[PDB]
DNA sequence: CGTCGAAGAGATTCAGAG
DNA sequence: CTCTGAATCTCTTCCTCGTGTGGTCAGGACG
RNA sequence: GCAGAGGUUCUAGCUACACCCUCUAUAAAAAACUAAGGACCACACGAG
């Protein structure tokens, strides 16, 4: 009764169950801003009972606590009015069940709703990794004044935009808004309203709502592109830029500081995330929360008007597939006849069969992809012209909304070669897709992989949990207590290449840290950057011009402060783009950020030059 | 031809492959298995009799007293299923055993017994199995899942890899008995055989051989080929056989008769060995350097001093050889050691052997078996012969003998159950062969090595355990008591056998609670076979190759359905056609194939017999003449599909759905979606709560008319005839003349079970499906059960579904639902819930049940009668008072918060001795009157039927009908009926009727007594009252809703009807799904089911339009015939020209809602037929129509998909999820929340949430999560006053859990304190 | 009426040659 | 011959929240 | 409970952290003050 997961140390001392709690299922909750979340009335009444008693006593409605309890149980009209007072500016903590990393438990401002489900802003349904297939979040309440202020200055959903693991944003638009934006930012070579001149976005939105011009149409518009080139000043330039009606409508949503070279492209998913990141970088936080809240409204509203549905005719089966199948059968038959003649060995024939089947699978996949994306053909007011497809299955893959080319390979082309439970590749691959019928044997073979993948969940999670626990309890005590070690030595940093393209440039690893010795310009005896200056984006851009490969960087391994790392030795906080404050608990942050990707992580001649040089 | 109910709604069927074998009775695995456990077997094998035989010899040790079992029978059950469910007493039957006791004379084993004592004794209370295969234990329906455990016998593992960390393989053998101790032979890296019993410490293998009276010479001869040397004056000439020389390098040049064949230092070739054999030379010369390295075979002694020259199994010594040479033993023997082939793994083990005699080996065995126990010359002997060679302490089953003799390549099947001396050495030789290279290891996961154990075998084993305990008692009693002084009942006790059977049935890892969420959940739960339980593997001990699906699962078990989570792949469900062998293994039917023609007679093939054969595939086109139509047919020979010729095959699959389970076979277009999603599609059907108005599936597989009938929900008529009187609670059928017995046939009555609580708080209701005068055929459904329409499984309700994003209200898995769904009440399910108030007998006086509740108002007592019981029919809500119970100085039962239902019935149980109150008297009198009315109504209707039968004979024999009317109808005996063959039958009928009257006048009193008698109860309770609430849960944002194909998601908004999108004609859709879930998770079947549903509803709309206006019957008939033909060839081919043109107008009514469509799983409808069906009506071929936005009113570009999809409502409703609490009861460790459940609780601020708090800078909120909120006796009571005061302060205190840990360490002899 | 499998570190075992 | 490493035996731990059912000592007289 | 005693009520209500009132031998005129006994094990389920 001391040791183990049942003992005191891990059941009653660390994880104490708490009062003022709750639980419910999740709902889309789209309308509430990303700083607020829904809450059923029948739950917020029970959570905030002492506050209601106190407010009733202040009003004089209840002489004693007994009468207050009676009137609370009555659920009459006065009680709801009181509840709409203690709920005004009282954050609550929406905590997901398996909180792997720091963003698991966030704060929200309640908005009372009827029903019996907890709503949730869609843009934060990614950090939680919370689906909507009946997931269950628990609601906590901060009681003391300090707790209320903390759940406002640290935990509000508008305060942690960038994840602590990496600087990239964590509120990237996920499924429907991204598809809507992608369908908005496109072009059909001939749609009504082509070649016209538009006064501005205020007029483009009207010309589209009237139905006089289609959403996609190459036109000429004028745009007031605001520039921050003057330090602290907004320079307004207006040039007649050529773009689509859909892109022009999207211009009004974006703030003024950003340039126009972002909303002009096809706007997949990574483009949207980069747009948010640049907005945060060059505009701050306050004008980025509004932008990220407005982008979801536009994306939903123009994915609803799209009617992006999936039909059987979408998943085209390439015509070349039958011929490819026949020729692959002929090649495997030739190898079989050779083996029956004793020319080749069993293993050699097996390897040849595997290789030719892989080649045929790649060939049929290429044929299907080329018949899926390009094959759209329309008129340009004259002869026929080529244009990227509008197939819904293709639009859900190019935009990155949901699914990649690998899954579509399983929907139209052949499934490929499947693995036996012991790790071997079966000789005959499954030559049937999902749109077509799947045979009995080709399904009994397929069930092996599904069973193995589903059984690996119950071990991947069980091992990642233990690794995370060990990593948490090994650091567990690192806190940035001193502002400057004053040391000199720091570990070297160089780009890492395996022989292909550069895996990580020096502009990626070094950014966010502090140099050890004075980095020198390629022209010798020239100190480009001092020895103890932090490296932000305006410095990394300079480092690109001079093209320096080796830069010394101070790191927490060479710091000399006992019982805690330095502030300079740790570099950028990676959550807010400023030097880490004196005190932040960095011991647990790293353990959580390393043990978090442990769920999706898989548990298991002549060298030709790349380029001239 | 078609049955009458088949003609009511005949389902359009797809499919091209004509099935041959109808699906068997689904539950026939449990019913038959239990039928072999209580039914009499003169054979007495695997029967209650086969269990008695072994434990019934009864012999007092040298006491000349004998008792033998003779016969047994089961008494009539005291209570029926219905009458025992309410009382909670197990549905049991007394076990009466006849025992014969005889007394011999003193010291006369052969002498005749002086007297015979025979009587019938009552022992045990064995339960019984209901008609559906469910055991009743304590008023709760319980089902016992079959187990799948490693079969008794012998297995040779390999233990490849990690052992010894040097790339070596350690072969091992085990002898697993059915009841006994495991015996394991295991090799070692040093190549020494080691015997290990019961997983104890190791032991050299020869030790267990020495214990079997085996000499060293015998042991050596039993494992090796001896090479014979003969002393000669010719350089010690030796006999060399070429076969042994094969595989040996030429140590020295080999010559015979002065001619050299194989050169020295050259590897001997097979050609060289062949020419040696051709020369047929026997003796070959050998240097003395080759014999010295040869280990001797037999002990050689000198005849002068008598002592032994060289010991056997001793390496030859040249000086020892010289002593042997001078002694002159004409024959010299050595064993043929050959590291390549005949590895000497016995000689080295014998060197390791520490003993030399049998007694020493037995002493070592006793020392190892029982450590710390001093040896004894007799104790070891008894223990060794008891461990293995004892009939009682070791028993291999007949299946064990079969498997053990098959693995050893024997010929016989039946043999002794105890291990034999030769069997052990045969196992040893097989292991040595495995090591040498011959033979192969056996795969554990092979489904030919895991038998199935149903309920009957487990019950028999438990009965045997009870029997051996009672036998140990009775034998000891028989020795002490004087002979023939008492009846044989006194020596035996019923309870020891009972507390052994009832313990198994009640509490076990296999006697699981039965879930009744659906007619399919019951079916798939009585079929599930699990590998857990006693004698099986646990979750922690479960590896990863066991969970994987073996190649030998094809047709024997479902490769799709397995519960996710911890026990994944361990509880796989049985297939649809698989039927258990006689030994326990699994069998799957196949069709016998002659040289060219595939016959009709089918064969059941075992798990191992399937291997050596070649089996064709169900998707093999046939000419209907029996010959295959192509030249190359795919098959499955060695677990690897390939192509073969027509003449090679000799077996084909019986059907196309024989691989999948029952539930997984209900998914239409199953083959189109990935197995990962079908695994959840088959797991989200057994959780679909039954709705209010059950609706047939617009697109179903075709196995819906076989799950409703085969389960128990429906009420199939067992006799054919006509319906005489239907009603909402009873159906009376008048049987025909031929189908009825000549005497006492009468008529048949079915009683329908009205609203009764199920094990999952869902309603169980029966609704009539017929009308007066409608003929009813044999084996036909006429009582639709819960979630069942027209005898066709119907779990959900088909809904018009459109795939499109709608303003984010169906974001990533949400499901938008129109107001039209709630308005039609298409998903408002019933939820019957049961409450119970108990009146205990505490000190200071028992509690009162009265209605005089102190300190309560007049409002609460309005809903209470005089006796303190709520009126049957009131509408109670949360917090209302149900029954009044005042504790002896307010403990009255109250409705739990949130529940708002109507009381449907109240049943009051009273203990004998205490007085029944007024309400109890009212209930008892009501039940008595109802019982009398039932016994009178049955007689009135039966008399009507019987007298109707009597008139058939009364008109045969020249008897006028009017005179029979003149005399009283009840008694026609006044007239003299003409003598005939029917007069005697009628007189027998009348006499049986009179005897029946005398029987009823006693059964009435029996029922009177049964209702009136005070029922038994737990000790210390006076009366217990049960109150039933019937809530009607509606649909709500948050309630789960899942399709059949594996798509799930909660409802997000109940949109008003006008806001929904609508097609051109004006009909608004009812559900708006999110398409973005289809490409990521390949469940593409559902997109290909919506089109079929839309086609079906389009044909339904066309039929409805033809019906709404008056139309000639021929118009409807020709259109429906066209619809049923539908282009591509199908198996069904149903004709409408034979219908009488009046059943067509009824079929049209049953089809106007939309014609159902069948689709067998793996030969379903091709997309061409779907396109043709779509073109049969009007809807566009592609399957997408131009919707219109509801709010804006504009048009939707890129037209979207519309159609009808079957959508179940999962029972994970949101009303059972919200829990939030502020303050309440605390635990012993003062961790206040006490655990979120029915009792108040706070969600656990778990270990990871503390880290998530520490990652931020938040510490004050962490402190308030850890001290004030959770456990601080001076913190909670302080801040509860601070908050209501107005200031939100904090005081940490220090958690009580730490003051508990301090005590739990201080009480350990360790002083832990705090400084200051 | 109280009352009498796995898998890995580590600590035993244990060993081999110059 | 005495550590040298080299087998060999023994103790440890193997996610994290919920939703629910059912079953259960200790130790029966005893004066 | 100013100390002792009694107490409206809005379970019980000088301690649970408690608290207040009136009164002088014993209960009766009055408003403001609080939140309680719930262990272990098997089976099934859901999500990450
Ligand atoms: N229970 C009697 C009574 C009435 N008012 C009271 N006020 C206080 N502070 N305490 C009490 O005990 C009472
Ligand atoms: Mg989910």
């Amino acid at each position: 009764m001391i040791k183990g997961k049942q003992g005191r140390f891990r059941q009653n001392l660390l994880g104490k169950r708490v009062d003022y709690s709750g639980r419910s299922v999740i709902t889309v909750g789209p309308y509430l801003r990303l700083h607020q979340c829904g809450l059923p009335k029948k739950m917020a009444l029970e959570l905030f009972k002492p506050f209601i008693y106190g407010k009733l006593e202040l009003r004089g409605l209840a002489t004693t606590i007994k009468a207050a309890k009676k009137m609370v149980e009555r659920e009459e009209a006065v009680v709801w009015d009181i509840l709409d007072e203690v709920i005004r500016e009282h954050p609550v903590l929406l905590n997901r069940a398996p909180t792997l990393h720091r963003l698991g438990i966030q704060a929200f401002e309640p908005v009372l709703i009827e029903g019996k489900a907890i709503q949730l802003h869609p843009l934060v349904c990614a950090a939680y990794n919370a689906d909507f297939d009946g997931d269950q979040m628990a609601v906590h309440v901060p009681l003391t004044l300090e707790a209320q202020l903390e759940a406002r200055a640290l935990m509000m959903s508008t305060n942690n935009i960038l994840s602590p693991a990496n600087g990239e944003p964590i509120i990237v638009p996920s499924q429907d808004v991204v598809l809507g934006l992608y369908y908005m930012t496109r072009d059909c070579v001939n749609a009504k309203g082509e070649g016209m001149v538009l006064t501005g976005p205020k007029e483009a939105e009207r010309l589209y709502r009237s139905g006089l011009a289609s959403l996609h149409a190459r036109v000429k518009v004028r745009i007031t592109e605001y520039e921050k080139d003057a330090n602290g000043e907004l320079v307004a330039k207006t040039s007649l830029k050529d773009t689509t009606v859909g892109r022009a409508i999207l211009w009004m949503i974006v703030p003024k500081g950003l340039p126009y070279s972002i909303v002009n492209q096809a706007l997949g998913k990574k483009a949207i995330s980069k747009m948010l990141n640049t907005c945060y970088r060059i505009l701050g936080l306050k004008p980025t929360v509004i932008f990220a809240d407005q982008i979801m409204y536009t994306g939903f509203a123009y994915a609803a008007r799209s009617g992006a549905s999936v039909g059987i005719d979408d998943m085209v089966i390439p015509e070349k597939k039958h011929e490819i199948i026949s020729e692959a059968e002929a090649e495997v038959a030739e190898i079989q006849e050779q083996f029956q003649s004793g020319l080749v060995t069993a293993g050699e024939r097996y390897n040849k069969v595997i290789d030719i089947w892989a080649a045929a699978n790649d060939r049929v996949s290429k044929a299907m992809m080329d018949n899926l994306q390009t094959e759209t053909v329309i008129n340009r007011d004259g002869q026929e012209e080529k244009q990227v497809s509008f197939n819904s299955i293709y639009m859900m893959a190019d935009s990155g909304a949901r699914g990649s080319a690998a899954q579509i390979r399983q929907l139209a082309g052949m499934r490929g070669l499947m693995a036996k439970p012991d790790g071997s590749i079966i000789e005959t691959p499954i030559t049937a897709n999902f749109r077509e019928g799947l045979n009995v044997l080709q399904y009994f073979i397929s069930t092996h992989g599904a069973r193995k993948g589903l059984a690996d969940t119950a071990l991947k999670t069980a091992n990642s949990g233990y690794l995370t626990r060990r990593l948490v309890d090994v650091a567990q005590d690192l806190v940035v207590t001193e502002d400057d070690c004053g040391t000199h030595e720091g570990i070297m940093m160089t780009p890492v290449i395996e022989g292909g393209d550069v895996k990580e440039p020096l502009r990626d690893r070094v950014l966010g840290r502090v140099t050890a010795e004075d980095v020198l310009k390629p022209g010798t005896a020239d100190i480009l950057v001092p020895r103890n200056t932090l490296l932000h984006e305006q410095w990394c851009d300079l480092l690109e011009e001079n093209s320096v490969d080796a830069v010394k960087v101070r790191s927490v391994v060479s710091c000399d402060t006992d019982f805690g790392v330095c502030a300079h030795c740790y570099g950028r906080d990676l959550a807010r783009g400023h030097i880490i404050n004196k005190g932040e608990a960095i011991g647990v942050i790293a353990a959580q950020s390393i043990g978090e990707p442990g769920t999706q992580l898989t548990m298991r001649s002549s060298i030709q030059v790349k380029n001239k040089g | 031809v078609y049955s009458y109910t088949e003609k009511k709604r005949i389902r359009k069927d797809f499919g091209k492959r004509p099935q041959v074998l109808d699906v068997p009775y689904l539950l026939s695995i449990q019913l038959d298995s239990f039928q072999k456990f209580i039914e009499q077997d003169p054979e007495g094998q695997y029967g209650l009799e086969a269990a008695f035989r072994s434990v019934f010899p009864i012999q007092s040790y040298s006491g000349n007293s004998e008792l033998q079992y003779v016969s047994y029978r089961l008494g009539e059950p005291v209570f029926d299923v219905q009458e025992c469910q309410i009382r909670g007493v197990t549905y049991s039957a007394p076990l009466r055993v006849k025992l014969r006791l005889v007394i011999y004379e003193r010291e006369a084993p052969e002498g005749t017994v002086k007297d015979i004592k025979e009587q019938e004794v009552y022992m045990g209370e064995i339960p019984l199995m209901t008609d559906n295969g469910t055991f009743v234990i304590n008023g709760t329906e319980r089902v016992i899942v079959s187990q799948l455990h490693r079969s008794p016998g012998v297995f040779f593992d390999s233990d490849k890899g990690k052992t010894h960390s040097s790339g070596k393989v350690l072969y091992n053998a085990r002898i697993i008995p059915y009841r006994g101790s495991w015996l394991d032979f295991e090799f070692d890296p040093k190549d020494n055989l080691f015997v290990r019993i019961d997983r104890r410490r190791k032991l050299p293998a020869t030790i267990i051989l020495r214990a079997l009276n085996y000499t060293t010479e015998q042991i050596l001869d039993l494992f090796f080929e001896k090479v014979i040397f003969e002393i000669r004056d010719n350089k010690l000439q030796m006999e060399l056989v070429p076969e042994r020389l094969r595989g040996e390098t030429a140590s020295f040049d080999i010559e015979a008769n002065g001619k050299v064949y194989v050169e020295k230092g050259r590897r001997i070739t097979a050609r060289h060995i062949r020419q040696l054999e051709k020369d047929d030379v026997k003796l070959i010369e050998v240097p003395v350097e080759y014999i010295a390295g040869k280990v001797v075979a037999k002990d050689y002694i000198d005849e002068s001093t008598g002592e032994l020259i060289c010991a056997a199994n001793m390496e030859l010594s040249l000086d020892l050889l010289a002593k042997l040479s001078q002694s002159g033993h004409k024959r010299i023997e050595t064993l043929f050691t050959n590291d390549l082939d005949h590895g000497p793994y016995i000689s080295e083990t014998l060197r390791v052997d520490p003993t030399n005699d049998r007694l020493s080996a037995l002493v070592e065995i006793y020392r190892m078996m029982r450590p710390g126990e001093p040896p004894t010359r007799e104790a070891a002997e008894s223990l060794f012969e008891n461990l293995f060679f004892s009939e009682d302490r070791y028993d291999l089953s007949a299946v064990g003998r079969m498997k053990f003799n098959r693995s050893l390549l024997r010929e016989e099947i039946e043999g002794s159950g105890i291990l034999s001396k030769d069997d052990i050495i045969d196992v040893m030789k097989k292991l040595i062969d495995i090591r040498n290279g011959k033979g192969e290891v056996d795969d554990i996961d092979h489904l030919g090595n895991r038998r199935i154990r149903s309920v009957g075998e487990m019950a028999e084993n438990q009965f045997r355990v009870g029997l051996v305990r009672v036998e140990r008692a009775v034998k000891e009693r028989l020795s002490l008591g004087d002979l023939d002084t008492l009846m044989p009942q006194d020596m035996i006790n019923a309870k020891p056998i009972s507390a052994a059977v009832k313990e198994f049935f009640g509490s076990s890892q296999l006697s699981q609670f039965m879930d009744q969420n659906n007619p399919l959940s019951e079916i798939t739960h009585k079929r599930r076979i699990s590998a857990l339980g006693p004698g099986g593997l646990t979750r922690e001990r479960a590896g990863f190759e066991v969970r994987d699906v073996h190649p030998t699962h094809y047709g024997r078990v479902c490769p799709i359905e397995t519960p996710e989570g911890p026990n994944i792949g361990l509880i796989n469900s049985l297939s649809v056609y698989a039927q258990t062998n006689e030994y326990g293994f699994l069998e799957t039917p196949y069709r016998k194939v002659t040289d060219g023609v595939v016959t009709d007679e089918i064969h059941y093939l075992s798990a191992i017999e399937e291997g050596n054969y070649v089996i064709a595939q169900a998707n093999s086109n046939l000419d209907e003449e029996g010959h295959f139509v192509e030249d190359l047919v795919t098959c499955r020979s060695k677990g690897e599909s390939s192509l073969f010729s027509r003449d090679q095959v000799d077996y084909m699959d019986v059907s196309t759905q024989q691989v999948v389970s029952v539930g997984a076979s209900l998914i239409p277009f199953l083959e189109h979606d990935d197995a990962n999603r079908a695994l959840m599609g088959a797991n989200m059907q057994r959780q679909a709560v039954p709705t209010l108005r059950a609706d047939k599936p617009l697109v179903g597989t075709g196995m819906e008319r076989a799950v409703a009938v085969d389960s128990g929900v429906t009420a199939v008529a067992k006799r054919g005839g006509v319906v005489q009187y239907v009603d909402a609670s009873r159906i009376v059928i008048k049987v025909n003349e031929d189908e009825m017995y000549p005497g006492e046939a009468g008529i048949d009555i079915y009683n329908l079970t009205k609203y009764t609580r199920s094990n999952q708080n869902t309603c169980i209701n029966q609704m009539p499906c017929v009308s007066l005068g409608e003929p009813v055929e044999r084996g036909d459904v006429l009582a639709d059960g819960p979630s069942t329409d027209l005898g066709e499984l119907a779990l959900g309700q088909n809904m018009r579904v459109a795939f499109m994003p709608w303003n984010g209200y169906n974001f990533e898995d949400s499901i938008l639902v129109s107001e039209r769904v709630v308005q039609e009440d298409r998903f408002t399910t019933i939820h019957i819930q049961e409450l119970a108030c108990v009146s205990r007998d505490t000190k200071l006086g028992p509690e009162e049940i009265t209605a005089d509740i102190p300190n309560v108002g007049e409002a609460a007592l309005s809903k209470l009668d005089e006796s303190g019981i709520v009126y049957i029919g009131a509408e109670v809500t949360g917090g209302d008072i149900l029954v009044g119970k005042v504790t002896p100085k307010d403990s009255s039962l109250r409705v739990p918060n949130g529940v708002s239902g109507t009381v449907i019935d109240v049943q009051v149980f009273t203990r004998d001795g205490v007085e029944k109150d007024k309400r109890a008297l009212e209930i008892e009198e009501m039940q008595l009157k109802q019982a009398k009315k039932d016994l009178s109504e049955e007689l009135q209707i039966l008399e009507a039927g019987l007298f109707s039968r009597i008139r058939a004979v009364l008109v045969a024999g020249g008897v006028e009908a009017e005179k029979l009317d003149k005399l009283p109808r009840d008694r026609w005996l006044e007239l003299g009926l003409t003598d005939e063959e029917k007069q005697n039958q009628l007189e027998q009928l009348a006499e049986q009727y009179d005897e029946l009257k005398h029987e009823f006048e006693k059964k009435l009193e029996a029922k009177r007594r049964k209702i009136t008698q005070g029922d038994d109860l737990a000790p210390g309770v006076l009366k217990i009252v049960k109150v039933y609430l019937a809530v009607k849960r509606r649909i709500q944002p948050g309630d789960k809703m899942a399709g059949r194909h594996g798509n799930k998601g909660v409802i997000s908004k109940i949109n008003p009807i006008e806001d929904m999108p609508y097609d051109e004609n004006g009909t608004p859709v009812d559900i708006v799904l999110n398409p973005l879930g289809v490409p990521s998770r390949m469940n593409i079947g559902q997109i290909l089911e919506t089109h079929l549903g839309m086609a079906a509803k389009g044909i339904g709309d066309k039929i409805n339009a033809m019906l709404k206006q008056q139309q000639e019957v021929a118009k409807l008939r020709e259109f429906i015939q066209r619809a049923y033909d539908l282009g591509a060839d199908v198996r069904q081919k149903v004709d409408l020209s034979t219908f009488s043109d009046e059943e067509v107008m009824r079929l049209a009514e049953n089809l106007r809602k939309g014609m159902p469509i069948a689709t067998p799983v793996f030969d379903g409808a091709k997309e061409a037929e779907i396109k043709e069906l779509l073109k049969l009506g009007d809807l566009p071929t592609s399957g997408q129509i131009r919707l219109y936005d509801g709010r804006t009113g504009e048009q939707f570009e890129r037209p979207v998909t519309v159609g009808y999809m079957y959508m179940l409502k999962l029972n994970h409703l949101v009303d059972d999820k919200m829990h939030a609490r502020s303050t309440g009861s605390y635990s012993l460790v003062t961790q206040q929340p006490l655990g979120g459940k029915a009792q108040f609780g706070g969600q656990r601020f778990g270990e990871m949430e503390v880290w998530a708090l520490e990652a931020y800078g938040a510490a004050y909120t962490l402190q308030e999560m850890l001290t004030v909120k959770s456990d601080d006796v001076n913190g909670r009571t302080k801040m509860y006053k601070n908050i209501v005061d107005g200031n939100h302060q904090m005081e940490p205190g220090m958690p009580e859990s730490f003051n508990v840990l301090l005590k739990e360490i201080r009480s350990l002899g360790i002083n832990i304190e705090l400084e200051d």
